[PDB]
């Protein structure tokens, strides 16, 4: 799942959760099957060097294009030639997929960044910056 | 892309003949269009810009008229050295589009052709090649239709056509059918017919002569 | 007045590149532009392009775009077309036509063209000498007061080629043909001539085929 | 590979900096040592000689 | 990074590192020239005899 | 799936020619620092007095980048007729880590026209235009130039008054001219200016009319747009990539007499931009008004180390890049634009390789494969010295589960030389993989 | 590796294809059966710079012994600065400004080696 389907980022704070709805929020619709990648690689012309190629962090995977929305089946190959410009050779995918469960269990990754200016992302909810003598603060991102 | 077509390919006129020759635009050339005189053998000659305008040098015989996409260069007399392909160039859009040509002759002499046969020669016959040629002499109206039955076989794929510019004394010209076989094609066939037929010749004529 | 003059007759393997060089004498050679139009039998006059000499910039049709070459000289006031892959279509007669407006390429009227350059494309074509396989006059050749004995001629490389008759005496009823192309890409044309029987025992005639670059002078029988 | 050369290189360029780091510092206490030792001689020369 | 691309890259986060290191010997270098020329100048200024 | 608004109805795409060769001129603005040409202000501080290192995207210094340029078309007396372009949209370009574009440098001052050299006006600023993409291909034609998925186009709008991002799907039409249809030349754009631009009352979608003429764009993710004021000015604009989408800086709003660019949009493009090209755009106007455009430039972005100057007002107003050469070497080093004379030692140059030299059979797998492979605590070794081999030859018969490799990588385990390879093999159930590893407690 | 391969009299047991000294370098064998080519470690050119901050001129001195082999933005050395860079005989190398001009010069000045002093306004050596 990491090395081809999605990866994060080792130097920012990220929050993985694997949550499920019982039965309540039904507007959430069921897919076919669970799909995933277990193999996107790569043959040059010469049919004796081949190249894995692990997906990149927070980014799509190179085999994105070749593979549908979901799986037909495990095991499943998906084939396409490169152009020459991008230098030829061979797309190789392999699909994966997994018996679905009774409830949805879904998926997701939170990356705050403590990066940019811009505005700020913050809970909801006289002591200002007019008694600015007095000590302590708090910004738009700097505490 | 603009394609121009001359809607006459060919009139025949005499001297001190009124001409007039019309061009087709495919689209809307406002005033953009050139007439062009070409005597096979030489630079052309630049007759007419915009369709209109006498080039400088030009008698003024010559005459441009049309816009739009109608457009007739007239001649008011026509004369020894006024015979020549004419050719319509737009100047509207990118590449010059020409038109396709008009040839100009003469009623000079309406002449059906003479018509001669000359078979291979015994040096011909050593060469391997042979040849015979029917040849229609001074005829004068373009038109003609040469075919060859050499043993009431219909010959085809094998003989050329040749003829000469006007003769400027009889507005005729000398025709060669060129009909060329080898000996393993020749040798075998007696007769060798060329069915010549000419509007100016009264019935289609036969030079039919046996081998040997 | 302006003079273009155009250069001699190419012939070169398919798929060579083929120059042609045209030279403007009189008038201002810079300003004006200069066109190359392709006459291909039957097919009409077709524009290739145009250049200007003083800007350097050169006008070219969307087909030829990628094969086609046009270049000018300032010195030599000298306009030259190359085209590369030479292909069967593109056999043809070149000329080079100036242009009256002083400038603009896109409105283009051609006031004055060159003579023309012939393009004939040959398949490893050794030029070679022609050959005199006439055609002997007889009785059943002879129709009337008069038969007609030729020269004919065959298989010169080169295009250029030159029969004569009796040592160049003999000039009624000599009628020549163009030189057409056989399947082998040969170079065959005949010259019958129309003498009257009388003249067949008190002269013999012979004529003299002349091709430049073979110098081949040749007298055969007819 | 890539991933496990980024800290096989990282290992390599620590040492060698600290290496040289320690190569700098012994460099100055020893020409420190020379600077005295070149006064002495300045002052043997004028007593001396 | 003994002339490869990578860990010149990677090095690239310690740049300043290398910096501090060629500019203190740099300076050491600038005083031992400085010693050598005081230290001659003492010399000089005695009237050799031929 | 946001609605643009309705297809376009023509059937033919207008004509277009491409004379690249009148577009090759030589006109350098090679990037300078000195004067802090094309830098992207760091997004979330500022600085005042202040000279500091800093690390980020930047063009490197002396760089020519590629120019383009913009022209009217085909023109009669009163007539427009078919559009002029380059070969900019056959042509496909990388986007490697973004790129910073030079806008009306050229303004202000008279030049001959490029499609009419003798014809000679004021030069003036236009805005480029760009089409960007993951996946590029050719047409039906083998015409290069196809963007296949969802692509991000940038297109100026209303005579330089607005711009226009949106991320669609380019469906070409077959019409005559049209890139899925006959004849076609190439795509572009255009506005003519006796309707669209006239006063007061710019077409705001006279540009994207062109653009639809040509395209059937589907399944629009989003459309943005953005206010442009009138000028003459020289401005800078860039574009990057991160995962937070694409960023769109310019100087426009923030330094506009400075030309420092500040971030003004984030899109929501999250698939990996690999490859863009400029829209060739024409000027559908009348020979007699023939003016002439600014040239743009595009210089890509490099990861650089560059010294920055900031004023009190915070602007950087000069620049060093670290890597140009040594003197260069030297103020990144020292930290300051003023360095003391001196002989300073720099980085060392070193000769390069050629014509590897190597010196040096059949190992062989037969007893893999005859037999029963014996237990996991019975397992038989093959020992391998004295021989040549190939590992992909012999992985391929099989069906691999699990592949990983200590110390060594996939690749060069198959590649690499050494003294003797030993290869050990056994029957082993999938179930008890978690205790076939060096790190585990299991039996 | 990289390195030079040169012919070296006889030494060793000749049993090995490699010799070393101890270290990673190595002489390195026989590139060829029946022959010997002893190995060097690959040369390297070291550079530096002469500010002269008052005239802002920059003279690029090569190494001590670098006065043969080095030319001007040569195509054989790849620094690994941008090849970007920055000739008087071999005092000490070659240098990139060029003037044998000494005349006289007086103690004060950059001193960038045994005799030569580079006085301000180029003009090496003295």
């Amino acid at each position: 799942i990491s090395q081809f389907n999605y990866k994060q980022s080792f130097s920012n704070p990220t929050c993985l959760i694997l949550a499920t709805v019982p039965h309540n929020l039904t507007t959430i619709t069921k897919p076919l099957k669970y799909s995933y990648i277990n193999k996107c690689s790569r043959l040059l012309s010469d049919d004796r060097t081949e190249v894995p190629q692990l997906v990149n962090a927070n980014q799509y995977s190179p085999c994105v294009s070749i593979v549908p929305s979901t799986v037909w089946e495990d095991g499943d190959y998906y084939r396409k030639q490169l152009s020459p410009l991008e230098g030829g050779g061979w797309l190789v995918a392999s699909g994966s997929t997994v018996a679905m469960t009774e409830q949805l269990q879904m998926g997701f990754g939170i990356t705050v960044q403590y990066g940019t200016d811009t505005n700020s992302v913050c809970p909801k909810l006289k002591i200002a910056s007019q008694l600015g003598n007095c000590v302590e603060y708090s910004l738009y991102g700097v505490s | 892309d603009i394609v121009m077509t001359q809607t006459p390919s060919s009139l025949s006129a005499s001297v001190g003949d009124r001409v007039t020759i019309t061009c087709r635009a495919s689209e809307d050339i406002t005033s953009y269009l050139n007439w062009y005189q070409l005597k096979p053998g030489k630079a052309p000659m630049f007759l007419i810009y915009a369709a209109s305008s006498l080039q400088s040098g030009v008698p003024s015989r010559f005459s441009g008229s049309g816009s739009g996409t109608d457009f007739t260069l007239t001649i008011s007399s026509l004369q020894p050295e006024d015979f020549a392909t004419y050719y319509c160039q737009q100047s509207y859009s990118t590449p010059p589009t020409f038109g396709g040509g008009t040839k100009v002759e003469i009623k000079r002499t309406v002449a059906a052709p003479s018509v001669f046969i000359f078979p291979p020669s015994d040096e011909q016959l050593k060469s391997g090649t042979a040849s015979v040629v029917c040849l229609l002499n001074n005829f004068y109206p373009r038109e003609a239709k040469v075919q060859w039955k050499v043993d009431n076989a219909l010959q085809s794929g094998n003989s050329q056509e040749s003829v000469t510019e006007q003769d400027s004394k009889d507005s005729t010209y000398s025709l060669s059918s060129t009909l060329t076989l080898s000996k393993a094609d020749y040798e075998k066939h007696k007769v060798y017919a060329c069915e010549v037929t000419h509007q100016g010749l009264s019935s289609p004529v036969t030079k039919s002569f046996n081998r040997g | 007045q302006v003079q273009l003059v155009q250069s001699g007759a190419e012939v070169k393997k398919p798929g060579s590149s083929v120059k042609v060089s045209c030279k403007a004498s009189g008038g201002t050679f810079s300003i004006y532009a200069i066109s190359w139009v392709r006459q291909a039998p039957g097919q009409g006059l077709e524009w290739m392009g145009g250049i200007i000499p003083i800007f350097g910039t050169a006008n070219y049709a969307q087909q030829f775009q990628g094969r086609v070459t046009i270049t000018a000289d300032e010195s030599t006031t000298t306009a030259y077309m190359e085209l590369s892959r030479l292909t069967s279509e593109d056999t043809a007669v070149y000329y080079c036509a100036r242009q009256m407006t002083a400038y603009d390429y896109w409105n283009p009227s051609f006031d004055y063209w060159g003579q023309g350059t012939l393009v004939t494309v040959s398949s490893a074509w050794s030029t070679k000498g022609p050959s005199v396989f006439p055609l002997a006059p007889s009785s059943k050749s002879t129709s009337g007061g008069t038969a007609a004995l030729g020269c004919l001629v065959k298989d010169y490389f080169p295009e250029p080629v030159t029969v004569s008759w009796n040592s160049g005496a003999l000039t009624s009823g000599v009628h020549t043909f163009p030189a057409v192309l056989q399947s082998s890409g040969l170079y065959s044309l005949s010259s019958v001539v129309t003498v009257p029987s009388s003249s067949l025992g008190t002269q013999t005639y012979i004529c003299n085929v002349n091709h430049k670059p073979s110098n081949t002078k040749v007298d055969k029988r007819v | 590979d890539v991933l496990e050369q980024d800290a096989q290189i990282d290992r390599l360029i620590n040492g060698r900096l600290t290496t040289l780091n320690a190569f700098v510092a012994q460099q100055l206490v020893r020409s420190e040592s020379a600077a005295l030792s070149a006064q002495l001689a300045k002052d043997k020369v004028n007593e001396c000689v | 990074c003994n002339g490869f691309q990578k860990c010149e890259q990677l090095l690239r986060e310690y740049g300043q590192f290398c910096s501090k290191i060629n500019q203190a010997l740099h300076g050491a270098n600038l005083r031992q020239d400085d010693s050598v020329r005081n230290l001659f100048a003492s010399v000089k200024s005695s009237q050799s005899s031929p | 799936y946001v609605d643009v608004g309705p297809d376009s109805v023509k059937s033919a795409c207008i004509e277009v020619d491409i004379q690249q060769t009148f577009f090759d001129k030589t006109w350098p603005r090679p990037i300078d620092v000195s004067k802090a040409d094309g830098i992207i202000y760091p997004q979330g501080r500022t600085y005042s007095n202040i000279t500091i290192t800093y690390q980020g995207l930047f063009p490197y210094q002396g760089d020519h980048g590629d120019m383009y340029v913009y022209s009217a078309g085909h023109a009669t007396g009163t007539t427009p007729q078919k559009l002029f372009v380059a070969n900019y949209s056959q042509d496909v370009k990388q986007f490697a880590n973004g790129f910073v574009v030079r806008i009306g440098a050229a303004a202000n001052s008279t030049g001959t026209v490029i499609i009419s050299p003798s014809t000679s006006a004021t030069i003036r600023k236009i805005y480029p235009a760009f089409m960007l993409g993951s996946s590029v291909g050719n047409f039906s034609d083998g015409k290069m130039g196809r963007f296949f998925n969802h692509t991000l186009v940038l297109l100026p709008d209303g005579c330089g008054t607005l711009l226009r991002a949106f991320y669609c799907i380019l469906e070409p039409r077959s019409g005559n001219h049209c890139p899925a249809g006959n004849s076609y030349t190439s795509f572009a754009t255009y506005h003519t200016p006796a309707t669209d631009c006239s006063d007061g009352n710019y077409n705001r979608n006279a540009s994207l009319n062109s653009f639809k003429e040509y395209f059937n764009l589907r399944n629009c993710t989003f459309m943005y747009t953005y206010n442009i004021t009138e000028d003459e000015i020289l401005e800078w604009f860039g574009i990057t990539q991160t995962a937070q989408g694409v960023h769109l800086f310019s100087s426009r709003y923030v330094d506009l007499y400075g030309g420092n660019m500040f971030q003004f949009a984030t899109l929501p493009v999250y698939d990996t931009i690999k490859y863009y090209s400029i829209i060739p755009h024409s000027i559908r106007s009348i020979q007699s008004d023939r003016k002439a455009w600014a040239a743009f430039y595009v210089y890509k972005l490099q990861p650089l180390t560059f010294l920055l100057d900031f004023s009190v007002d915070g602007y950087i107003r000069r620049a060093i890049d670290c890597g140009f050469n040594d003197l260069s070497q030297l103020h990144c080093s020292y930290e300051s634009f003023d360095v003391e004379s001196g002989v300073y030692s720099v980085s060392s140059f070193e000769a390069k390789p050629s014509g590897s030299v190597v010196e040096q059979v059949e190992c062989d797998f037969s007893p893999l494969l005859s037999g029963t492979p014996p237990q996991v605590y019975n397992f038989k070794r093959l020992v391998f010295t004295n021989c040549n081999y190939n590992l992909t030859k012999l992985l391929s018969l099989f069906s691999v589960n699990d592949f990983t490799c200590s110390q060594i990588s996939p690749a060069a385990i198959a590649s690499n030389c050494y003294s003797s390879l030993i290869l050990d093999y056994f029957s082993y159930p999938l179930s008890m993989k978690s205790d076939l590893s060096v790190s585990s407690a299991g039996p | 590796g990289r390195g030079v391969f040169q012919n070296c009299t006889a030494v060793g047991v000749r049993q090995q294809r490699f010799v070393y000294d101890a270290y990673q370098n190595l002489v390195g064998y026989y590139s060829d059966d029946g022959n010997y080519y002893c190995l060097r470690a690959c040369v390297s050119v070291p550079v530096s710079v002469i500010y002269d901050k008052e005239t802002k001129t920059h003279a690029t001195l090569f190494g001590s012994v670098a006065c043969e082999h080095i030319s001007s933005t040569m195509s054989q050395y790849s620094r690994s600065t941008r090849s970007m860079l920055k000739p008087v005989g071999c005092v000490l190398g070659l240098v990139n400004s060029s003037l044998f001009v000494e005349d006289c010069k007086l103690p004060l000045g950059q001193s960038l080696c045994a005799l030569p002093d580079t006085p301000s306004t180029m003009r090496l050596a003295s």
